[PDB]
């Protein structure tokens, strides 16, 4: 199985709703992670096991998913902080990541 | 927990390289070291991990063969190891520690290879 | 009401349960949340690294077909006698009489004592400075990260007993509780640890052995104002053999460099007289430099 | 005794063992107490010794209600010692023995024969002749006060057998059976206390170590009486004194552990040296030397032991 | 039904039987393992075990992944190595896609030692352990090893009166009863005795009492009590030359114990040098 | 065993009230303290105890967020925290220590609040 | 969870026996806790598990009442006691006292 | 041919009773036995038992499981077990049993059920005691020679003992 | 092993019969004895044997009252007992010590009685 | 168990051999040692446990037998013995002993 | 026991492949082991259960085969090794060789 | 670890012949030694193996009784010891010592004997 975004590029103005797609063909578990990964240096880690944030995560990074297919919200969202979002699956032994929003 | 990485490197088709990712702070022979594969243009994709004090590992099954491993206990690194360097090199190597999961949180500040 | 068939609508003949099988199965990991009591203090064994106690390993996590709509009391009790076809987390320690509570929405709490004479690894460079630190690791065998999570509680789940007292030493209340997570080649587990800092007061090995060695100061010292300092450094010699009553042999020097201070300037004296104030004052310009450092 | 017996407990009753009886109902009192076989193995080291316990406990269980034979005395057979409800005894320091003796309500009289291995806490006050606390916790672990609560017996509750010796101690017949209770995150639970009030007599050492230690101090009061014009005679033996000592401090170490406060009984050790330490100054400088020291060490000798008497 | 999915293999289907072994009317299986040593001191250390074989008889093709992970309750009935230390329940258990197993044993025995103890504080203490079996010849099962990395040694476990040096001699010690032909594996442990405290409480003590000797009713018996803290529990030749610097003082020599000794010092330090 | 609480205090609507409970005898980490609310014209109502040694509780469904605790070991005294300070404040405090059981027998001597 | 009595007013009388009761919103256990109040100072406990007692007491008490009906029985009224008492049940969770039925 | 054949003579029906001796209402059964050292030792038993014959299987040196032993008859000898069965239903069978100048430490091997005269017990005639290859001890050791015969205890019991014949070095 | 009888007597009808049987080289204590009544021209039958330290016993139904023993540790002898002798006394008494067996291997010379 | 022979002599010289056997009617299967008592010496064994003979004069043994027949085997024959033959069994509670022949 | 080899004169030149029978038609075991004997001399170990190569044997000599008939599979044939062979049996008491095969 | 046995020998017809195979390298209680009939124009056959520390034998059904087996510890030798010889004695004899399985790995170069 893969983790393929379903939209390539989306965008809103500042502070406003979200709607981040994992898509995956069946329901496996909640085990997955969460990246951003700004032009110029390294992917850093946001939420793990989908529920709980990481020790430096500013708040309103809040993340979600159930079922076969996997949606979240970010309320607050930041005009400097738009870049490259990526997806994560470690209940199988291909460690896919995604492809980027 | 930092980790330190090799500069700017460059190499010739059907070589081999060798980058070495520094682990200042903790121990070398305790924690997981997974090495990732972030090439641009399509996703992003995974390599394969290896404990530093047993050399076992659990490869991609379309990657076997390109990644090799080895560990050395003196220099407090992990080193990546290929053959064949074909013109699928533009990527960039990167060293993730997952420590208290299979995600990943300790990485590397990224190492610049293309063939 | 059926009192004998509540017990059979969750688990023996009927709905199928089995404790060979993870709750939740195809599902999230199941943490569990720790809380320890130690009871009794016991046996510094500085020779075989031990630490004598016994603790109530209390666990509190959620089980979702262990829930009821029947009966209104939430927090019930059980005997012990039903654990055999109960699940339980494996529990055991890196450094090596229950209750069962059924809640409402799957809550289950869960309390052995763990008989164990705890292995610790101390150091020993000075102990006025150097304070003895036992270090018992809660790592589990047989799940890895995607079936079994362990973490201490936030609100104070570590706590000392209430009349414990403790020979040689005094224990602190505060202590660090953070992780120390395995990677093995089954897979990665879930380690969690805390320290006991074990220091002392001022000195009861000065009184019982330092006092002794002490006494011998002022008896090496009356040969300034032949039979008296060869007596004297037997005398040392006999309390280096009393020094060694259940001391580990150490490659490293222990804060054994006060006897050896002692043994060094007591034969000093009579190879002078081989050959009365600035000797013995030689010994007290640097007994005020010694405790000078211990104090950190 | 068997065909009667299982057949109306199990199979038409159902007694469910897994569960406590008389389900809705108030905390099932007992009457628990001890009969001592022997003790003994008391280690001043370790500070752990042993004790074994005829337990036996009461309990009034409805489901215990005969209306066929007469009998009373009914010590049934110990096969089914783990078809019956126990409570959750376990203890804080830590053919089948069990004759139960049932009654027509239910009051049953189920013993437990035990060898325990307890502990003691020794707080030093005046450890030759002290009343020492030595804790006898019966506990419990799966219930709380709303299930379970110990009771003692009114009448004897703490009893010797006929007459048994006990090695270096006698007991008081006065005790402290207190009611204590412990307190835990999930509820608190049952603490019942008995304070053994238990001295020991100098009649292992008045031979072994510190009244050998007297053998120094009347020897302590031959290395002072003699003149100062005997190189080899007074401080020839008196080199002795210093040394012997070394020999039973670690007496004061292989068999004494190390405690917190300094210790009652080796307080004499080094003040009698004291004394000596200061006369070794006046070679370089005889009444004094003859009379001074037995009229030195009386006056803290009757005053010590007035004192530390309590 | 996913949980009447799990005893498919174990109860009512397709009937495994434990008592006896699957891959049978065969050849001897490849039941390679590897151990993890956490905690060694005191000769006491403390082992977990892992292992690997196959058999046709525990394959699937329900479930994708490999790892598949049961609790330590299902050893009842799946076919065990027959193992024991020849010098001598935490068990998690591990079912991949093929039938292959990682099974797993900690071990809490005793092992015992037969070193040598001459040179003390300067040997090689190699020791070991007889990972052999028990219960059958050599048709059912042949022990081998991971060809890398067979033992793993923690980080923070440096204990003092030594030093585990990185090194280990792995080799085989194949046995042969009368039962039939049994095989062996094992694991030299170098473990070299450090200096340092051997140095300073008993050579530099009783080389002060030569220093004293450079009395004669006195420094007997100080070698004396040097046998009390050195007899209740290399070392022996020091006890004995100093046996007779002791007489020797008792029986140009001036400075001829100090060159008495220095064609002592070296003579030390050329044979303890290995 | 005596229970000494403090003495008497005022406060305006919105602030917060700290009071305190004196335990004399024992160690204050030893036994269970309860707290209770003694206002007059209708019944009573329960709180929640603490372990002064941890600081575990169990709140009242209606009161939390209303009533929080706090506990100190150097102090020998228990604690007790409120926040939005209603009309409903007219009440007085106790500091219970029942010590075998639920029911409580050791009490305190009262202390005035109102608002 | 409620702890109600009966009503909001009894009778008193030197020298009889009185019976009140106490109910839950559930037929809970045999919790029975009465508690020792006058006006004016603090409260303390008279009955406990509807038998027990505890030390330093007016022996005058007579507890009784299990299930789904309790009684509170005074064995002689005196006047010195003249005063309000509350139940309360120990077996569940919440630990709600009573409302009050002046005497 | 499947191994489900294995619990037909055992299992259901056939009258293997685990704890009737074989040779019912007949003959003695005498066992065999050898030790060997490593007092840690590994002792083994054997002896013949026509009761677990067969025809239908080719092999005569087959090897069963250490668990299938739960519903197997054993010796009653008291003071990790094996068993392979010949062709006849010689069987042999062993546990892992621990034992804990010129002296002998002596040894005493009994029944506990029966008396002699159904169940004998004996040595084997070839290399009884064995030793191990490269045992070094604290300058105490075994020498070569280890006589053999009972001691015949009665309460009438057998007896297996070994004069464990040895030296002390200095 | 060797055992040693006594020499022979001459009684009365009704009268007793003391004999023992020594045995040297190994105490008497230890093994089983049993006596046999070695009459001539009719057939052998099992009388009884006892241990003579333990005191044991194991008689016959119609030979119960008539055998009688008697035991004694420092003489490493075996006394047999009779009373009310007939006229069939004519019998040759052995101490059959059978070691391994319910068969017996160990006997004596010969102790010649007859009334 | 009653165990006797009828016949009681047979004539033969040195060189011949001499078996006969006894019927028994009960389960003595090993439990048989035939003896042989001869007049100034005591009661001597010439075999137990029905297959094998005490060491030191090994000599003469040979015997078999199931069930209840019963042989033993005395083929190369010498003149030391003349008596009178039995047959016997020493398994159940009577015992008898017998005498021999040759 | 069915065994035999029933080829024993096979052709052969430098370099080339060859299978080989040594036959049997029930079961025993995947456990045979083919020893290589030039005359004169002691049959050499070369292959061990049927598939385990022993320390001193070039890559060549690679066995092979599963059941009944089984086969060592040589890749080329050099002037070292035109000799005579045998198989073995392994899983019954009688461990005889097999019959011959020279190349 | 290897195995070297005596020199060229002959005998008579009817006599006794022995052989040896003296290990230099290791013990001879360790492993087992089996041993073969290599006789040219017939297939091979099994004989029969000892342990030296035991003497326990296993031989073929066939070859019993003329082949006999002596061990001994003072030299480190197994010897072979033959009665009876007859015309097939034209072999050569080979001490196949295989340790890790019942194939041989370690041989022996063998002595000719012929009648
Ligand atoms: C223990 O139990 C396990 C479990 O059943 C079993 O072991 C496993 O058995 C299976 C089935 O046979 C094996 O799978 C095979 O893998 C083959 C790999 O193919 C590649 O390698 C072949 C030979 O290797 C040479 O070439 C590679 C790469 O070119 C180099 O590593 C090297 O040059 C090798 O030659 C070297 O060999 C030795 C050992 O390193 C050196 O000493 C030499 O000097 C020399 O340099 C090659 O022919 C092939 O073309 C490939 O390159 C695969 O083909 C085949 O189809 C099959 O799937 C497992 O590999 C094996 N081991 C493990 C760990 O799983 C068995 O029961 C038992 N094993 C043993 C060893 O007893
Ligand atoms: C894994 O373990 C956890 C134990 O930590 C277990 O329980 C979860 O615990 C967390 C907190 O430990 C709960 O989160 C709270 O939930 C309430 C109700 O939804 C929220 O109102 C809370 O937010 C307030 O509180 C915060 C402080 O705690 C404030 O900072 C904040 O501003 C809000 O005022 C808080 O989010 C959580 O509800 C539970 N339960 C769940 C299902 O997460 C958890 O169940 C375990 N997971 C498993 C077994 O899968």
């Amino acid at each position: 199985i893969v983790m393929t975004q379903s939209h390539k590029f989306m965008s809103t103005s500042v502070g406003d709703r979200v709607s981040i797609t994992c898509k995956a063909s069946q329901d496996v578990s909640t085990a997955v992670a969460w990246y951003q990964q700004k032009p110029g240096q390294s992917p850093k880690l946001l939420i793990y096991w989908a529920s709980t944030r990481h020790t430096g995560v500013p708040g309103r990074f809040t993340g979600s998913g159930s079922g076969t297919d996997y949606t979240l919200t970010i309320s607050s969202v930041q005009a400097e902080d738009l870049s490259l979002y990526y997806c994560q699956q470690h209940y199988s032994t291909p460690r896919t990541f995604g492809g980027g929003t | 927990v930092q980790l330190q990485q090799s500069g700017a490197e460059l190499m010739k088709p059907g070589a081999a390289v060798k980058i070495s990712c520094k682990a200042t702070g903790h121990t070398i022979s305790r924690y997981w070291i997974d090495w990732l594969k972030q090439r641009p243009g399509h996703g992003l994709e995974w390599i394969g991990e290896i404990l530093p004090g047993s050399g076992s590992t659990n490869y991609n099954e379309k990657f076997k063969g390109k990644a090799t491993f080895t560990a050395e206990k003196s220099s407090n690194t992990a080193y990546m190891q290929l053959s064949s360097l074909t013109s699928e090199d533009s990527a960039v190597y990167y060293c993730a520690m997952g420590v208290r999961g299979n995600y990943f949180d300790y990485w590397g500040q990224g190492t610049t290879l293309t063939v | 009401m059926s009192p004998s068939d509540f017990l059979d609508k969750l688990m023996g003949r009927t709905s199928g349960y089995d404790a060979r099988i993870r709750p939740n199965f195809k599902g999230p990991p199941v943490n569990v949340s720790c809380n320890i009591f130690i009871n009794s203090f016991g046996s510094i064994a500085e020779t075989t690294m031990d630490y004598r106690v016994n603790i109530f390993l209390r666990q509190q996590w959620n089980d979702p077909r262990l829930a009821y709509n029947e009966y209104p009391d939430d927090s019930l009790d059980l005997d012990p006698s039903m654990l055999d076809s109960i699940w339980k987390p494996d529990l055991f320690f890196a450094n090596e009489n229950k209750l069962l509570r059924i809640s409402r929405n799957g809550n289950v709490l869960y309390s052995i004592r763990i008989t164990l004479t705890l292995a610790c690894p101390m150091d020993l460079k000075n102990f006025p400075m150097d304070v003895q630190t036992c270090i018992m690791q809660l790592e589990s065998f047989g799940y890895t990260m995607n079936d079994l999570i362990f973490e201490w509680q936030e609100q104070g789940a570590v706590q000392v007993a209430d009349g414990l007292t403790l020979p040689q030493f005094i224990l602190k209340e505060e202590k660090d509780l953070r992780y120390c997570t395995k990677h093995y080649n089954t897979g990665k587990f879930t380690c969690i640890e805390a320290r006991f800092h074990l220091e002392r007061q001022m000195g009861y090995y000065l009184i019982q052995m330092y006092i002794p060695s002490l006494l011998i100061v002022i008896l090496s010292w009356i040969s300034f104002w032949v039979g008296l300092g060869i007596t004297t450094v037997l005398t040392m010699t006999t309390q280096s053999s009393g020094s060694r009553a259940s001391l580990p042999k150490v490659s490293y020097v222990k804060a054994d460099i006060w006897m050896a201070v002692c043994l060094l300037f007591v034969f000093s004296a009579l190879l002078e007289y081989a050959a009365r104030i600035g000797f013995p004052m030689a010994f007290l310009i640097f007994n005020m430099f010694y405790w000078i450092i211990y104090k950190i």
